[PDB]
């Protein structure tokens, strides 16, 4: 009875059919992962080529929603595309309004208001929800630096840390073992980089990865690939170099 | 399948919505009947009130359409009113539009094109009632024109609508056999009315008091339903003939 | 089984299926409660994180400077009908010059809510609703639920092991309507309600919202270090 | 108002157009092209109303250009004409209509003829050897009438626009600051480097 | 509510199929045959109709071949109601493009403007496709001479010689064995009724199961000529198929 | 004709200090040759420090004033509870002049 | 008035419609495109070889959207044609409101979007089309090459084919195409370009259509003739062995 | 066959709308609520049950005011007892402002039944949920209805309908029956009130609040007011007297 | 709230349209009607079965006027006659003589039925009519003509045919008996005669209907002086006509 029950119907254990096969399909998608520190926020993608001739340039899985503020996506990422042109709408939109740069949580839930816009009737809406889950990382004078998870079902959360995707589920465990509140810029993006290197069903390098940053002073900037290659190798030998031991017990 | 739900053509070429909506126009369990006078138009209909805390006056099937068109409904009250209310709106534009009063012939084609919108249109239901209007229309006489749920409307001489409407049809039929005409060769109205409720408690076989019929009376320049006490005195003369 | 397809179908019992699902919504949502003296007014909600790498979910939204609500269920579904509730209290101000009551908006938030349960396409709201007001009738603790159904209440409580919340104010109901003209102590209380309901976890900084209000004190909201204080 | 003039010489058709535009007591560019290439064997020049013409004119050519992409295929000067000028007499009875002027040569390659059709703001079309719009014409047609041959070559049109233009900055009150002179011809739409 | 009710016309079997286009061709199938053959001075069109009786008034009887402009005529196969919808729409946007150019309407933008229209009703609406196949004829000054077929499918191709509707396997191989490039108008003539007369259902073939159509070029102008009974009969009789 | 249009007087003046603004207007409200009251105040407090005048026609001042605080409150309720900076009130304000460009508050407006 | 929701998402995670799309593009003909060091090649397969049909007027399988970009496709014709009309369109208005014609990536982000949007639409279903779009940027030399899927997806490729038998000429490609050094010369591209049809057509030359794309609108397509040229040398090379 | 009952407005083979019998079952859960017609009026009461003694008493009010001469109290799903009674609120500022004498209670009887009778004509939209019993005083006098959720209303000398409808109906019944003159307003206020009081019973699961309301020409000029205070507790005094 | 958009008449896997067969079913089951063309007009004739002999069969017109020159005849569903009939007279007017000032001929009259027919067929939330209509009309150019309609939206010209029950019998018995050099006459008495094989009941003028569109009629036409305005074409024949021919028989 899928095609014979209506879209925004609700499970007789009080949620959203369409909702939950969307955060499956996003289980189904790409690993994105934010990590936000008192210096900056990271933010990095597995880019995932299904053949070794697609240029891995064209997968731009981190866009820039303002010089404040970027985001990271992950699942279905054409679905994406509308989100991320609202979002860069309505934060330049509130610059003009206000002289001012939107806030991080408001852009957050500008774009969380069109997650639940879907139905049938009607102005008329979406047939189904996002496909897509969205990791929105900047900065405000009001509250710092800022990392947000944003859902088809309409609801964001504020994290410190974020995994989203396929490889989530062991990429989060990482991650609540792995952050502090000291946690530096480059600490970061060598955390990012090694999670995202052990939940790749592929060997990590430049090339399937990308890499991305939100600072108050420079903005948003995405890592060229020679950067995120020099974090990668410096990774590779903070890792090569450690030295624990249980041979005695 | 689903040819069954709407109104749509079965693979024996049948609309069943319809049919079932012909069945719900007996629900009530009331039988009418019309007739035609010399010069007047007569409706009878069975009155059942078997709550008594009902107030007796609300209890109505025939509703005064226009001051020359009366309509008697069978089927249930919700669907009997709202075809009330749009044949009175519909007579009423007529009247604005053409500067004439709405005959009853146009008034029950109207009504059976709208009933056939319902048959081929599947967003919309049939309604459940068939309904009788008559009149003294200036041109035709004394009219009676029954329309269905099916979207099918036609004239009588006399007419029977009901759950006994055959075995009423058929005591209708006879007397016009046996009278060879096409009317009730009476001039006052009130001895076509006492005829009428005649032939209803022979074919229907019980006896009415006041309170158990419903009598609507058109003439040449109004339609008017009877009081309790007028179709008391039309029993107590129906009671003094042989 | 069937007749729990749309929100369009009655069931043989007489009873709307999707309406008990929103409801079920509510129940597997967070712990809120509510209640009221003669002079005040306080929701108390328990805010869930996802993981402790997520923040605690806001719960309390405020409609007006004499009128806010907590929620419990889908969030969207609260920001939708809060808004609304804001969009009445404007329109109250601006054209009337007056305080929209609280009654008028539970009667506004009912028929919003039944005209999703009766129509084709589009379902009936998923979060229950706790509306907390001071009008110029007094204080007054509204519980709205997505079937249309408002109630006033001196306290109350929705979400999970709401019933244990419930059975305290019931006992404590002499008690905390007598409270009035101090804040802090009908405060207590309603934390005491919300412990009541309590399994397996302790009321923190990071996990308690407060909201407060009445005479002569807008409605407020205390999060963080500001409900420090009250554990 | 602008000069606009168009001569139709045997296998070639030239365009003239004032190179001013001045708005008030300014003449703000003495370097204007009044035309759009429609299509490579079809020019149009256009004057009217300010910029209503340019609007106008930028809107045909993206016409024509993406009526060539989608059939791969030149469309005639005499379709493009009916074109401009259904364009413009659904324009003349809409809200703000076009006031805008156009002279449109081409080179039919189907027939190798060259072919110049005047248009107004109306929407009225016609086919002439000489044609101009404004004033341009009450003094050039005078001219044209008496030295106009139908088997003139490109030179001798040119001369006769040249005649034409030192009759215009003779008569004339208002200085347009010379013209461009375009020619279309079998191999399209070329630019006299000075007149 | 009505989602019980809806057939979903417009939606992909799961090996990426539309369902109603498919069934739509299936019914196309059982129509009578048409066939356009395309030679070096005209085209020829030739269709069977499947309904036949001896008090149907063929003198004013037109279900297969329909005038879309005096250069352009098209060959049925289907639905002669949808056709008709069809035949109406193409000869209202020959007329617009004649209106706004002043020329002639082209015969593969027609073509192309009816498909587009199908396909249209293949991918939007929720309505059924139209159960009829086209067989373009026509002739413009760009490509000469040309033949068009197009489907429910909303796709449309060009051919030399092409048939639709009945028994299509059989009249395709038969015209491909036939077929030569430098053919006359005549010889296509024979070659389609000799086609039909060996891939008809009926009986025999005669001049009242026939309709046919030539555009031709006999003063460099075209026509059109849609052939009535007795000019049937007569070609019939001399091709050697009936006897007189 | 129906003038939708009208003057009610008045004077408003602002002064900027070095840590302190003065927003000041009379009290004065008139209509042609005739006095319609002598304390209908012109100069409102918005909150945020705001305070804002629309000299000119009194219905026009009246509804603008009306409208910026109802815009600085939806501010306040979309976007957490930020103070509306005096440069972002300014912008707020030449948009809601401009949304009647072609009916003009006839007002002169300072804050 | 017809909004049915046909784009919906399955319990799994999976839209079926989109799916059942990319199925219909696998029974659609196979096209390949390449990418040279000065030039892009398009190759596109035709079903079988009929003597009965028109070659000059059927529609090819390479559509130019402007005179620098070209798209092909592999599914639904029908459905294809209103892409490239879209398409056509928006390019002219890219060069009316930008005075610069629009970039190859532009134009496949401007099809990616549109067919994105066919997948959330009521009473629309997505395409039964994936696209090629091949071509240079205005004033820039370099190839650029994208494709394009139903469910919207859009990426750049330094080769790739979609149809029919795919994965055999995406294997072929991928073992043949060197991404350090790419076809120098435009005979290399073409002839790279037609064994990876030849490895699937099986028939003959008619089967195979190539057109190549050089930088300042140089978009040619080849005849028959060199299509056999370059069969028959690829297929010398076969006997050698 | 059978799935007659899984969509609105669908007659079954018997000639029924099965939804609309659902809705009927779903106002036969709700709580007993009464119209008593009198010489000069109309009393409404009805039953609001205490599900915790955290509800505010006097308070969560069930009658509905319409216009300022006509009550209405539901019984059954309140969220669309609330709907009708806007609608119903609608209908009499339109009738008033149109023809300038307030709505007549037989008018707006017939608007409610018309509206609620269009809910039982489309499968988009779910019958009503409640059954209401309303009136006042028009210029003809007292009016009482009764308006189901199939569209069928009808005039009462008393209705009652709910859990406890049985009870109450068989009270009003004898009330008819020892008084043909008819009632006064404050012993129908009285009456009203034991009948609630009597129909408790068929659901005493929990203790009830009674809510009495009237419309009298004498006692209230003509306009509907709510019972309150001195009448309220005399009506309570007398039902409880009666009961023990 | 019309959301019956889709359409209710679709192709099967057989190629079948449903509601078209079962449309053409219906109309099988329907009372016969028949018509004839000749040489100096054409005739249509069916039974006026009647459910009692209460009802009034003369008020009842199975036959009616579409134009002064057009009628028309169906079998079926009764009220989808009526409701096409309006139509017909409806659009005889707006999409002809409101335009050329002259009543449409019959062919193009015919078409526009089969054009709303076939819509019927095809548009959303509708069933095809259950009706098949048998039209005679005349024009100046085309002369006499006689159509069938089916519920598919078909139509085909006829010399003579029948539809209903006793159909495909009558036929025959109209090939057997038709020929090219008929007058208006022979063509009623063979439509009468296949009638009367056609009916169970009594025949009679009261129980038959019959139209003929053949000379003008200027008693007929309401005005006199305009000598190019002649009288109609169509003509129902009295009870009193059909008797004669009848007891001629």
């Amino acid at each position: 009875s899928e095609y014979d029950r209506g879209v925004s119907t609700f499970s007789p254990e009080g949620r959203l059919f369409q909702v939950e096969y969307s955060l499956e399909a996003i289980k189904l998608g790409s690993t994105a992962i934010g990590i936000a520190t008192k210096e900056g926020v990271v933010l990095g993608v597995e880019k995932r080529a299904t053949s070794p001739l697609l240029e891995s340039d064209s997968i731009e899985k981190i866009v820039e929603i303002d010089r404040h503020i970027g985001c990271a996506m992950s699942g279905l990422t054409a679905d994406a595309r509308s989100m991320i042109e609202h979002a860069r709408t309505a934060a330049v939109t509130h610059n003009l309004y206000y002289d001012e740069d939107i806030n991080v949580e408001s852009l957050t839930q500008s774009v969380c208001d069109l997650a639940l816009r879907f139905g049938e009737g009607a102005e008329r809406l979406m047939s189904r929800p996002f496909g897509v889950a969205l990791l929105i990382a900047g900065h405000d004078a009001d509250d710092g630096y800022q990392l947000f998870h944003a859902e088809p079902s309409g609801t964001f959360y504020r994290y410190n840390a974020k995994a989203i995707g396929s490889g989530s589920e062991g990429a989060q465990a990482e991650l609540l073992n792995e952050w502090h509140s000291s946690l530096t810029l480059k600490e970061a993006e060598l955390l990012v980089l090694k999670i995202l290197k052990q939940v790749m069903e592929e060997k990590l390098d430049e090339n399937n990865a990308q890499l991305s940053c939100i600072t108050k002073q420079d903005g948003f900037k995405i890592y060229d690939n020679e950067k995120t290659a020099e974090l990668i190798k410096e990774l590779k030998e903070k890792e090569a170099a450690e030295s624990p031991e249980e041979a005695d017990v | 399948g689903y040819d069954r739900h709407i109104t749509i053509f079965s693979p024996e070429g049948r609309l069943y919505q319809v049919e079932y909506a012909f069945k719900a126009t007996n629900q009530t369990n009331i039988n009418s009947l019309a007739v035609r006078g010399k010069d007047c138009t007569v409706v009878i209909s069975q009155k059942k009130v078997p709550d008594k805390l009902l107030d007796p006056t609300t209890v109505s099937y025939i509703f005064c359409i226009s001051r020359t068109i009366g309509m008697v409904v069978n089927g249930p009250i919700p669907d009997a009113r709202n075809a009330a209310l749009r044949a009175k709106a519909e007579a009423a534009e007529f009247r604005y539009k053409y500067g004439y009063d709405m005959p009853c012939d146009v008034l029950a084609k109207r009504m059976a094109n709208l009933s056939q919108i319902y048959t081929q249109r599947a967003y919309m239901r049939p309604l459940g009632v068939i309904l009788t209007f008559v009149s003294v229309d200036e041109e035709l006489g004394p009219s009676i024109y029954k329309t269905d749920p099916a979207g099918y409307y036609v004239g009588y001489k006399a007419t029977a609508t009901g759950p006994k409407q055959q075995e009423i049809t058929t005591n209708l039929e006879n007397h016009f056999k046996k009278s060879k005409i096409d009317h009730i060769n009476e001039e006052s109205w009130e001895k076509v009315v006492e005829f009428a409720i005649t032939h209803m408690i022979d074919a229907l076989g019980t006896e009415f008091s006041k309170n158990d019929l419903e009598v609507g009376v058109a003439t040449k320049d109004k339609f008017f339903t009877l009081s309790a006490e007028n179709i008391e005195e039309r029993l107590v003369a129906i009671a003094e003939q042989d | 089984n069937n007749y729990d397809g749309d929100t369009v179908t009655f069931s043989p019992t007489g009873r709307l299926f999707q309406v008990e699902y929103a409801l079920e919504a509510i129940k597997q949502g967070s712990v809120t409660v509510g209640l009221r003296s003669n002079t005040h007014a306080v929701l108390v909600a328990l805010k869930r994180n996802a993981d402790e790498l997520s923040s605690y979910q806001k719960k309390i939204i405020k409609c007006d400077e004499h009128m806010g609500l907590s929620l419990a269920g889908l969030a969207p579904d609260a920001r939708v009908l809060s808004n609304y509730l804001r969009q009445q209290c404007n329109y109250s101000s601006l054209v009337f010059n007056r305080k929209l009551a609280v009654e008028r908006a539970g009667h506004l938030l009912c028929d919003k809510a039944q005209k999703n349960t009766q129509s084709y396409g589009g379902r009936p709201y998923g979060v229950g609703l706790l509306i907390i007001g001071y009008d110029k009738s007094g204080a007054h603790l509204l519980e709205f639920q997505p079937s249309g159904n408002v109630t006033e209440l001196y306290g109350t409580a929705i979400g999970a092991r709401s019933q244990g919340a419930k059975t305290y104010l019931e006992r404590t109901l002499d008690t905390f309507i007598k409270i009035d003209g101090n804040p802090d102590e009908l405060i207590k209380a309603g934390v005491e309600a919300i412990s009541q309901s309590l399994r397996d976890e302790s009321l923190t900084v990071d996990n308690l919202s407060i909201a407060i209000v009445g005479k002569d004190t807008p409605f407020t909201i205390y999060d963080g270090e500001a409900v420090a204080k009250y554990i | 108002m602008d000069i606009i003039l168009g001569i139709r010489v045997q296998d070639s058709v030239i365009l003239a157009s004032s190179k001013a535009v001045t708005r008030g007591i300014s003449v703000l560019k003495d370097s204007d092209d009044k035309t759009r290439q429609l299509s490579p064997h079809t020019l149009m020049s256009f004057a009217g109303e300010a910029g209503d013409t340019v609007q106008f004119a930028e809107y045909i050519q993206a016409n024509i250009q993406l009526y060539s992409i989608r059939e791969d295929y030149e469309l005639s000067p005499q379709a493009v004409s009916s074109f401009v000028r259904q364009e413009l007499a659904k324009s003349i009875r809409s809200r703000r209509p076009y006031q805008v002027n156009v002279l449109i040569g081409g080179y039919d390659k189907k027939k190798n003829k060259p072919e110049l059709y005047q248009i107004d703001y109306l929407g009225t079309k016609v086919e002439l050897p000489y044609g101009a719009h404004g004033y341009s014409g009450f003094y050039t047609f005078s001219l044209l009438d008496h030295h106009y041959r139908p088997d003139m070559t490109t030179e001798e049109g040119l001369d006769l626009l040249k005649l034409c233009v030192q009759e215009l900055e003779k008569r004339m009150p208002m200085d347009f600051k010379g013209v461009i002179v375009k020619i279309v011809d079998k191999d399209g739409i070329r630019q006299v480097d000075d007149f | 509510g009505s989602r019980r009710y809806d057939s979903r016309t417009t939606i992909f079997s799961p090996e990426g199929r539309l369902y109603q286009v498919e069934y739509a061709l299936e019914s196309i199938s059982h129509a009578g045959t048409a066939i356009g053959i395309m030679a070096s001075d005209g085209i020829v069109l030739a269709a069977e109709r499947k309904v036949t009786s001896t008090l149907l008034e063929q003198d004013t009887s037109t279900e297969k071949l329909y005038k879309l402009n005096d250069k352009i005529a098209v060959a049925v196969a289907g639905l002669t109601a949808d056709a008709e919808i069809l035949i109406n729409t193409a000869r209202i946007h020959a007329q617009n493009y004649l209106k706004t150019y002043n020329e002639d309407i082209p015969v593969e933008i027609l073509v192309r403007r009816l498909s587009d229209i199908k396909q249209g009703y293949t991918q939007h609406g929720g309505l059924r496709p139209f159960g009829v196949s086209f067989i373009y004829a026509g002739y413009d000054d760009r490509y000469g001479y040309q033949l068009y077929t197009s489907n429910p499918s909303g796709n449309y191709t060009g051919w030399k010689a092409i048939s639709v509707g009945a028994n299509t396997s059989a009249a395709q191989t038969l015209l491909q064995m036939d077929y030569k490039d430098d053919m006359k108008v005549d010889d296509a003539i024979e070659l389609a009724l000799k086609t039909l007369s060996k891939t008809t259902d009926s009986s025999a073939l005669t001049y009242d199961r026939l309709e046919f159509a030539t555009i031709r070029k006999g003063d460099g102008e075209v026509y059109q000529k849609i052939f009535k009974p007795q000019e049937i009969k007569d070609i019939l009789v001399k091709t050697g198929i009936t006897k007189k | 004709q129906f003038n939708p249009y009208g003057d009610n007087g008045g004077t408003i003046l602002g002064i900027a200090g070095e840590d302190f603004a003065v927003l000041a207007g009379d009290t004065r409200n008139i209509t042609d040759y005739s006095i319609n009251s002598r304390y209908e105040p012109k100069v409102f407090d918005c909150g945020d420090n705001i305070v804002m005048s629309a000299n000119g026609f009194a219905a026009d001042g009246d509804a603008l004033v009306k409208r910026f605080k109802n815009s600085v409150k939806w501010y306040h309720f979309d976007h957490n509870d930020k103070k509306l900076s005096i440069n972002s009130a300014a912008r707020n304000i030449q948009h809601l002049l401009y949304g009647k460009r072609f009916f003009p508050y006839y007002v002169h407006t300072i804050i | 008035g017809y909004d049915r929701a046909l784009s919906i998402f399955s319990p799994d995670g999976h839209i079926f419609q989109v799916e059942y799309a990319l199925e219909a593009v696998k029974r659609g003909t196979c096209a390949v495109g390449v990418k040279g060091k000065n030039c892009v090649v398009l190759g596109c397969e035709r079903r079988s070889t009929l003597k009965l049909q028109d070659t000059r007027i059927t529609p090819s399988k390479v559509s130019k959207i402007d005179s620098h970009v070209v798209l092909s496709f592999s599914g639904l014709n029908a459905d294809s044609r209103i892409l490239i009309e879209k398409a056509r369109v928006e390019a002219q208005s890219h060069r009316l409101t930008l005075e610069d014609p629009v970039t190859v990536e532009y134009l496949t982000r401007y099809v990616a979007g549109v067919q994105q949007r066919y997948t959330q639409s009521g009473g629309v279903r997505p395409f039964g089309v994936s696209t090629l779009i091949a071509g240079f940027d205005p004033r820039d030399d370099e190839p650029k090459l994208y494709q394009t899927e139903p469910s919207g997806i859009y990426s750049s490729w330094s080769a790739q084919t979609i149809g029919r038998n795919s994965k055999t000429v995406r294997e072929f490609l991928e073992k043949n195409y060197d991404r350090k050094e790419p076809p120098a010369t435009v005979e290399e591209c073409v002839k790279l370009t037609v064994r990876s049809l030849l490895e699937v057509v099986q028939t003959g030359a008619k089967n195979i259509e190539i057109t190549v794309v050089k930088p300042d609108s140089d978009i040619v397509a080849l005849s028959s003739e060199e299509i056999n040229q370059y069969v028959t040398q690829i297929e010398q090379e076969k006997q050698e062995q | 066959g059978t799935g007659y009952d899984l969509s609105n407005s669908v007659f079954s083979p018997d000639g029924r709308n099965f939804q609309v019998e659902y809705a009927v079952k779903a106002v036969e859960n709700g709580t007993t609520s009464i119209g008593i017609k009198c010489n000069d009026g109309v009393v409404f009461a009805v039953e609001k049950l205490i599900t915790s003694k955290l509800l505010v008493p006097q308070k969560n009010v069930k009658i509905q005011v319409v216009d300022r001469h006509i009550g209405c109290v539901y019984s059954g799903l309140i969220p669309d007892g609330r709907h009708l009674v806007n609608r119903g609120r609608e209908e009499a500022a339109s009738f008033k402002k149109l023809y300038k004498t307030p709505i007549p209670i037989p008018a707006f009887a017939d608007r409610l039944g018309q509206y609620v009778q269009a809910h039982t004509l489309y499968n988009s939209v779910r019958p009503f949920g409640v059954s209401t019993i309303f009136g006042g005083v028009d210029k003809n006098g007292a009016h009482l209805y009764m308006l189901e959720p199939s569209g069928s209303y009808w005039g009462y000398k008393g209705a009652a309908t709910g859990k406890g409808r049985q009870s109450a109906k068989a009270e009003l019944e004898k009330l008819v029956d020892h008084h043909p003159e008819g009632l006064s307003a404050r012993e129908a206020v009285k009456q009203a009130a034991k009948i609630i009081y009597l129909a408790h019973e068929d659901n005493k699961e929990k203790d009830f609040e009674l809510e009495i309301s009237w419309c009298s020409l004498s006692e209230t000029n003509g306009l509907h007011k709510f019972v309150k205070g001195d009448l309220l507790q005399e009506a309570i005094d007398f039902a409880q007297k009666e009961i023990n | 709230t019309d959301r019956y958009s889709f359409s209710l008449t679709t192709f099967s896997p057989s190629g079948k349209l449903g509601q078209i067969d079962y449309a053409l079913t219906a109309v099988k089951q329907g009372v016969t009607s028949l018509g004839i063309k000749a040489t100096n007009g054409v005739v249509i004739a069916t039974e006026k079965k009647s459910s009692s002999p209460l009802a009034m069969s003369e008020t009842l017109s199975k036959v009616s006027l579409l134009t002064p020159d057009i009628g028309a005849v169906y079998s079926g569903m009764g009220p989808d006659y009526r409701v096409l009939v309006d139509k017909s007279r409806k659009v005889a007017h707006t999409s002809y003589k409101r335009i050329y000032g002259e009543y449409p001929p019959t062919k193009l009259l015919v078409s526009e039925v089969a054009k709303i027919m076939q819509e019927a067929t095809q548009s959303g939330g509708v069933r095809p009519f259950g009706v098949s209509l048998l039209i005679a009309g005349h024009d100046e150019f085309n002369g006499f003509s006689l159509y069938q309609v089916d519920p598919s939206g078909s139509y085909f010209p006829w010399k003579a045919t029948a539809i209903g029950k006793g159909s495909v019998a009558a036929k025959t018995f109209l090939e057997k008996r038709w020929n090219d050099e008929l007058e208006l006459e022979d063509a009623i008495h063979i439509a009468l005669l296949t009638l009367k094989e056609s009916v169970e009941g009594e025949f009679n003028g009261d129980t038959i209907e019959l139209a003929i569109i053949g000379d003008e009629n200027p008693d007929l036409l309401g005005y006199t002086g305009i000598p190019t305005d002649k009288g109609p074409r169509f003509r129902k024949l009295t009870s009193q006509e059909i008797n004669d021919r009848l007891e001629a028989l």
